[PDB]
């Protein structure tokens, strides 16, 4: 999991 | 069960919580990366942020065919927003410029409220009648904070047992704050000052993003399940999936006039006698005059230089 909106 | 308004990157959608098996209706389409979403029910407005177009836009959902209107532009990463339906203001967070800002509903009179000690500000919730705003920050020092909607009296209300506070909502009837943590996999609640904290859903939430509430039911989007979930706001029981197979669920709200309870605007018809912005305030007389960024308020507390 990454929690950033953009990625 | 209310209607649920949610952003979906490529569009904004509306699904009936009592009938979530059906396909959601598309309220707005042709978006790039719609993330945050909110509304002003009485004005027939829906607002959203797009992190690719670096903007906040709005549409009039009571017009047969109303166009997308850019309200605020040049927002590097507008990860959260909230509509002040009482004072008629727009609040947002930017996780790249590390700021919290306010403007009028049309984007005029922009004013930066906080620009320090913000790392990954995300969710923002408003209690206009009490003049308080609440936000999460999932950065190096994760926290939940609150402050006057006029930028006054900032302070941290939660700073322990917290890592990825993504979702945040208010229960206006019970006077409680709810939030979802995506790293610790839970939903907790507390009083509005952060005291009397307790667990709602103890664990087992894969990656909750945004949280809303209606009557006795909590609703949230989950990035990993690509769905909207629900449970009882008191016990966390009755955990269930409402609406599934969502492309990329983002921010979410219970879409109802009841979630924006009518109240007297302390600004009156006078704009509080403020030359520019009349912001909600937590202390009597419950409004506070303010000016655009960099502009000074004169000695009378009403008139901008
Ligand atoms: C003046 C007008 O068109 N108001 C409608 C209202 O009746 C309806 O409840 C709302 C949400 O469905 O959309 C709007
Ligand atoms: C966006 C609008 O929301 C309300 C509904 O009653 C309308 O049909 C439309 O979906
Ligand atoms: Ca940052």
């Amino acid at each position: 999991n990454s929690n950033a909106i953009k990625n | 069960a209310p209607l649920l308004l949610y952003a979906n990157r490529r569009d904004l959608r509306l699904v009936d919580a009592t009938n979530g098996k059906e396909n959601a209706t598309i309220v707005v389409g042709g978006l790039e990366d719609a993330a945050a979403v909110d509304f002003v029910f009485s004005h027939g407005l829906i607002y959203w942020s797009d992190v690719s177009e670096e903007a906040i836009k709005r549409t009039e959902f009571n017009k047969t065919e109303s166009v997308q209107n850019v309200v605020v532009s040049g927002l590097l990463s507008p990860d959260g927003l909230a509509c002040d339906w009482l004072g008629e203001k727009l609040y947002w967070t930017d996780s790249e410029t590390n700021r919290i800002e306010v403007s009028n509903l049309d984007g005029s009179l922009r004013k930066v409220l906080f620009w320090q000690e913000l790392d990954q500000p995300r969710a923002i919730a408003l209690d206009p009648s009490s003049g308080f705003m609440y936000w999460t920050d999932w950065g190096e020092v994760p926290k939940i904070e609150r402050a006057g909607m006029d930028g006054s009296s900032r302070f941290i209300i939660i700073n322990s047992e917290i890592y990825w506070p993504n979702g945040l909502t208010l229960d206006y009837e019970e006077q409680k704050l709810y939030w979802a943590d995506a790293k610790l996999n839970f939903i907790h609640k507390s009083n509005l000052d952060g005291t009397n904290r307790q667990a709602v859903v103890k664990g087992s939430l894969p990656h909750p993003f945004a949280l809303t509430l209606f009557e006795d039911i909590l609703y949230w989007t989950d990035w990993s399940t690509h769905s909207i979930l629900a449970c009882n706001k008191y016990t966390g029981e009755g955990l269930r999936e409402i609406h599934s197979d969502i492309f990329s669920p983002m921010d979410i709200h219970a879409f109802s006039q009841q979630r924006q309870p009518n109240a007297t605007n302390p600004c009156g018809i006078d704009n509080g006698g403020c030359s520019h912005l009349c912001l909600m305030s937590p202390v009597k007389p419950f409004y506070q005059c303010a000016c655009p960024t960099g502009v000074k308020l004169l000695e009378n507390g009403k008139t901008c230089k």
